[PDB]
């Protein structure tokens, strides 16, 4: 019984593989070889938030484009003012290991969560001139590796037991679950219509999962090491990927396919963080050599580097508006770069 | 500053650097350690002795007015590589193994060997423990399983030379207890080319004092470590 | 003759630009790098500061008057040449004493170093180092303590020479040399020794488990216990026993002590590999 | 048997996975291309805004 | 979350009194404290202010070095001693509270306040064109408010805050900024200016907009208050 239902498998599949290699006429290189290159962009540091203890595992940025929030393993998360370089607030945590920090939407509540495989919900806005954390969530036997917020009330969280699960605060308990990664999830990312996610586990493969019926849509491969980092493009059509073998690659969704390829054999380290810039022209990408480069999305040539940080990157991100991009590093060091 | 509110907001940044520089003395004067190991061995007992799916049991104790930070492992899953780079701040690994089942020997020396080789885990050194002494005399009393039935190795060695045996003693529990000994430090000093070292002990539980080895081998691992920095060894 | 002068200039000079552009180096090391901020480096820092000072306030008037036995500078400046000449010394080697209580301070507490050797008992340090100098050398000089008893003896010393001189006392003599060069230079022989011993037990038994120590011990020691030894020797036999003294083994003593000003930041700064590794980084 | 249950769910998702429609790859790059040009002109990070904006200024 | 006063009575002249304005059910070590001074038959006036960490001190210029005031924190208490009373000293003592970060709303709380009887320049200038107008439950209600500079400040802040009194309670916030709503008003105020005037436009009149509205300043120490209009249905 078992050899006979695998055959069927190992056809189905290739008839699959079949059918992606039928579908391409050519790749987006030679057609955008007709256009004007990028040019040097030459990234200025115009600023340098400092006051962590730790290393710092995480950032995110509020949708302000104003305010950030920081996530270190000393066990605090603080939250800045990008602008006048102050410190908001400064709450404590009860896990002194989190590599997981999700500013809401709205600009009210803030999550986090790591090895202690609970996601608090912190309470920003209150009556009460105190920090206090809301409502705490349990129910994933691994660590939480990512966490991000569909609404003001759904978060979806990204786990080390190879489940996702997408919350309900007012309720308290997972309205659905996703199944069909055999390593454990460490990415997380969501389109920006909020009626889809993409992920990555460690088995080098990433697939579409559709929020409202709760289940995969798409699967995506073509990596040999595991995956560190995904992030979406700003159409909606496409997303990045992160990897540990120097390479980072873009994705298509409407045509299911391996599009690009960025790499280049001056480094070997492994791609940490990967965010995209509001036009799209670009695609950042940290880097474990200390060096924080800049990759063009449309030749492949690299257009500048963002060198001077101590230690190893860890975390990106572009602002909301556009103007400005902040790297974390494991040096507890913020530089507003620009 | 321009405002009253900048000055206001200037205030409060400077209030939270105080909290954080008070937090920073608390944290600057603390070692942490973690505990690695397996599931018979006693980390149950000894993690009680020191005095839900969380995955962390993060314990404290203090010994001659120093703070050790005991982040004993909680329900994660068997695999053990994307959260063990975390841990590179710390100043030594309490490896606990159970030393009464002559089977789980084999897979006790192949999790050493998986710790002493990861490449996060270098200059971090190790403070192995051997557990359950007495019911491994016990066995050797009782006879019926040898050592010979999964070593054979055992017959054809003999104690050290080096060993101080305790009044007592049949010294075939003493030639057996060097030969896992001596094991795991073969295993240990296959590599490390000088950078961590191990530190074999020799426990049981049930109070025996314990605290006073972690203080003993901390001390020694800092001031090696110190004395290798000032290029002075 | 001449030439004979000629060669001192050329020493003097090379002497005067080595000191200044390794003390430069140290101190643009130390104080641009981020990761380079342990208070340890605070301290060494500040000794190349001292030391810089030193060699770009005091050298070339040093040079002038040793060069020609005479002073073309007035009484008003001499005595600013000699306080700041203490001053400075004075400054270095209680910088060096704090290094080396530092340094003790690390092999032997070691699970209570960082507990105690914070940042603000290193200010304490540099605080002290720059303070109390001051004070001991301006009393002696401007206040005219060491000529008391023997102000005809050094009318005639002065005037039997050329420029003037750092003429000591006897009580004076004796209370300088126990208190800038002896007890500074007890602590380092105690706490090295300390050092030296845990050191080759600690190899000793890491031998048996399965050099530096005597070399690094060895070239710290010996750069101060040569250059300074043999000037504050002379200078306090020199009132006990009768003024019997070429004058040039006074200046040939001085410049030892500025030799020993010109090694210091070649010994605790570059000798270590996380410092050069910084400083090849920085090229 | 638990291992042909896994199968039977393993084919269930290969089936689905074998029912999307697809589309040449030059469509995709021409969209792409449409996008990124038609909005290049607000992209403060590749072509620097006068010293009005920025307000990261000193 | 409630403020709670105690003193008053009448105190002869020359005398000297100690009054607390007692907090209870929030977080008094993080909030900026202030004092407002209002005759029963006049408007509103500035008293002093208190940072949160007791580094920045302000004081009214009318009265700078006879005033105290006093905090203590681990009782969340807060004290005023008055020295050498006189009879224009006489009026509605209110504490107030307020946090100052980005986003922040202050003056948002008010307390109940206590009653004091004695017996018998170059700073922004501010002004209310009307004082009492009569409207008509279901038309709109247009209020504007003056002052002598252009408040519009580099970083882009206009200050100005309404709290619309009513007649029997303490006051409360409508419009903080000039543009940002309050918390719990209804979605029927607004402000809106051109940095030299500004107006206030009501577009639903109900039984619960009975009172006086005031209009405020924030730009330096001196914190001026407005005039008052009473408005009667
Ligand atoms: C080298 C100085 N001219 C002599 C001195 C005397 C006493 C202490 C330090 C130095």
């Amino acid at each position: 019984e078992l050899d006979q239902l695998r055959q069927e498998a190992e056809q189905l599949k290739n008839q699959i593989r079949d059918a992606r290699k039928a579908c391409a006429d050519a790749t987006l290189s030679q057609i955008t070889n007709n256009i004007d290159p990028v040019g040097r962009i030459q990234m200025r540091t115009r600023r340098t938030l400092r006051g962590h203890l730790a290393k710092i595992y995480a950032m995110h940025w509020g949708t302000d484009s104003r305010l950030l929030v920081s996530a270190s393993q000393d066990g605090k998360l603080i939250i800045w003012d990008s602008y006048t370089t102050n410190k908001v607030h400064a709450i404590p945590l009860r896990s002194s290991w989190v590599m997981t920090c999700a500013y809401a939407p709205s600009g009210n509540y803030v999550a986090c969560g790591g090895l202690d495989n609970i996601c608090s919900i912190y309470n920003l806005k209150t009556r009460e001139g105190n920090v206090r954390v809301s409502r705490e969530l349990a129910g994933h036997t691994g660590y939480l590796s990512c966490c991000r917020f569909l609404d003001d009330n759904q978060i979806v969280t990204s786990s080390g037991d190879t489940t996702c699960a997408l919350w309900d605060i007012e309720t308290g308990q997972q309205t659905t679950t996703f199944t069909g990664h055999t390593g454990d999830v460490m990415s997380l990312s969501l389109a920006p219509d909020t009626r889809l996610f993409v992920s990555g586990a460690c088995d080098a493969s990433a697939k579409l999962w559709d929020v409202r019926e709760g289940m995969c849509r798409q699967t995506f491969t073509g990596h040999e090491s595991d995956i560190n980092a995904i992030c979406f493009f700003p159409n909606g059509n496409a997303f990045a990927t992160g990897s540990d073998d120097a390479t980072c690659r873009l994705f298509d969704l409407r045509a299911d396919q391996e599009l690009m390829t960025y790499s280049h054999d001056n480094i070997i380290c492994g791609i940490t963080s990967v965010s995209f810039s509001k036009s799209g022209r670009l695609l950042l990408a940290g880097y474990d050599d200390f060096n924080c480069n800049v990759w063009d999305a449309l030749k492949a040539d690299r257009a500048g580097v963002l060198a001077g940080h101590d230690n190893r990157v860890s975390c990106l991100g572009v602002t909301d508006d556009g103007m400005a991009v902040a790297t974390g590093s494991w040096d507890s060091f913020l530089k507003i770069w620009n | 500053t321009l405002s009253a509110e900048d000055k206001a907001a200037v205030e409060r940044s400077k209030m939270i650097e105080k909290q954080l520089q008070k937090d920073k003395q608390v944290y600057r004067a603390t070692h942490r350690l973690l505990l690695l190991g397996a599931d018979n061995s006693g980390k149950s007992t000894i993690v009680k002795q020191m005095r839900k799916t969380s995955g962390i049991f993060e314990t404290k104790f203090q010994v001659d007015k120093v703070n050790f930070h005991m982040f004993d492992v909680g329900a994660q899953r068997d695999e053990r590589r994307k959260w063990i780079q975390c841990f590179n701040d710390v100043t030594a690994i309490i490896f606990v193994v159970d030393s009464s089942d002559y089977n789980r020997l084999q897979e006790a020396l192949n999790d050493f060997k998986s710790i002493w080789n990861n490449r996060w885990l270098r200059t971090i050194s190790v403070i192995l423990f051997l557990n359950k002494q007495d019911l491994l005399a016990e066995k050797v009393l009782a006879g019926k399983s040898k050592i010979e039935d999964y070593f054979p190795e055992f017959a054809r060695y003999t104690t050290p030379e080096d060993a101080t045996p305790e009044p007592g003693e049949d010294p075939r529990v003493t030639r057996a207890k060097y030969f896992i000994r001596d094991e795991f430090l073969r295993i240990s000093t296959a590599s490390g080319d000088g950078r961590h070292y191990c530190y074999p002990h020799f426990t049981c539980s049930v109070d025996t004092e314990n605290a006073r080895r972690i203080f003993n081998d901390c001390r020694d691992i800092i001031q090696r470590m110190h004395l290798r920095q000032y290029e002075l060894l | 003759s001449n030439d004979v002068r000629a060669s001192l200039y050329s020493l003097m000079v090379l002497i005067i630009l080595t000191t200044l552009v390794g003390n430069l180096i140290v101190i643009v090391s130390i104080s641009h790098f981020k990761q380079l901020h342990t208070p340890t480096n605070w301290l060494i820092h500040s000794m190349a500061t001292v030391d810089f000072l030193l060699g770009c306030l005091v050298m070339p008037y040093s040079m002038v008057r040793s060069a020609e036995h005479c002073w073309y500078f007035g009484e008003v400046f001499c005595k600013i040449h000699t306080s700041t000449d203490i001053m400075l010394s004075s400054a270095s080697i209680f910088h060096l004493s704090f290094i080396s209580i530092d340094r003790y301070y690390a092999v032997c507490d070691p699970l209570r170093y960082k507990a105690k050797m914070n940042i603000l008992v290193i200010c304490v340090m540099i605080f002290i180092s720059w303070s109390v100098p001051a004070v001991f050398a301006f009393g002696m000089i401007f206040l005219e303590l060491n000529f008391k008893g023997a102000e005809e003896i050094y009318y005639k010393h002065v005037h039997c020479r050329g420029g003037c001189s750092v003429f000591f006392s006897k009580i004076s003599g004796v209370l300088t040399f126990m208190t800038s060069f002896y007890i500074p230079g007890s602590i380092m022989l105690c706490v090295y020794y300390r050092i030296y011993l845990i050191a080759k037990e600690q190899a000793r038994l890491i031998s048996d488990a399965n050099r530096k120590a005597v070399k690094t011990l060895g070239i710290v020691m010996g750069v101060f216990l040569i250059c300074w030894c043999p000037f504050f020797i002379c200078t306090v036999m020199d009132p006990f026993l009768h003024y019997i003294i070429p004058p040039t083994l006074n200046d040939v003593l001085i410049w030892f002590g500025y030799l020993n000003s010109t090694f210091n930041p070649m010994v605790y700064a570059f000798f270590y590999p996380w410092f050069r590794k910084a400083l090849k980084m920085m090229l | 048997t638990a291992s042909i249950a896994q199968a039977r769910k393993l084919v269930e998702q290969l089936k689905m996975e074998a029912n999307i429609d697809r589309i040449k790859v030059s469509k995709a790059a021409a969209d792409l291309m449409a996008y990124c040009e038609a909005h290049a002109k607000e992209d403060p990070l590749l072509t620097p805004v006068p010293a009005s904006e920025n307000p990261f200024r000193e | 979350v409630q403020l709670v006063e105690s003193g008053g009575g009448l105190v002869q002249p020359g005398g000297s009194r100690k009054l607390s304005c007692s907090a209870s059910g929030f977080a008094f070590s993080s909030f900026g404290m202030h004092w407002v001074r209002q005759a029963p038959e006049k408007g509103l006036e500035w008293v002093a202010y208190i940072s949160s960490g007791s580094g920045t001190i302000y004081y009214a210029d009318t009265v700078k070095g006879r005033f105290t005031i006093s905090r203590d924190d681990p009782k969340n208490t807060l004290f005023l001693q008055m020295t050498s009373l006189r009879s224009e000293d006489t009026a509605m003592y209110y504490c107030v509270r307020s946090i100052y970060y980005y986003g922040s709303s202050p003056f948002d709380f008010w307390g109940q306040g206590t009653t004091l009887t004695v017996s018998s320049s170059s700073d922004i200038v501010m002004t209310q064109a009307t004082s009492s107008v009569p409207v008509t439950p279901g038309e709109s209600v247009s209020i504007s408010c003056r002052s002598s500079k252009s408040l519009l400040h580099s970083n882009g802040n206009t200050y100005l805050y309404w709290f619309l009194q009513r007649p029997g309670q303490s006051p409360q916030l409508l419009i903080y900024r000039m543009s940002n709503l309050a918390s719990g008003v209804p979605d029927r105020f607004s402000g809106s200016g051109s940095g030299t005037a500004f107006t206030l436009t009501i577009s639903r009149l109900e039984a619960e907009d009975v009172g006086v509205y005031y209009c405020m300043q924030h730009l330096e120490y001196p914190l001026t208050f407005g005039a008052g209009t009473k408005l009667e249905l």
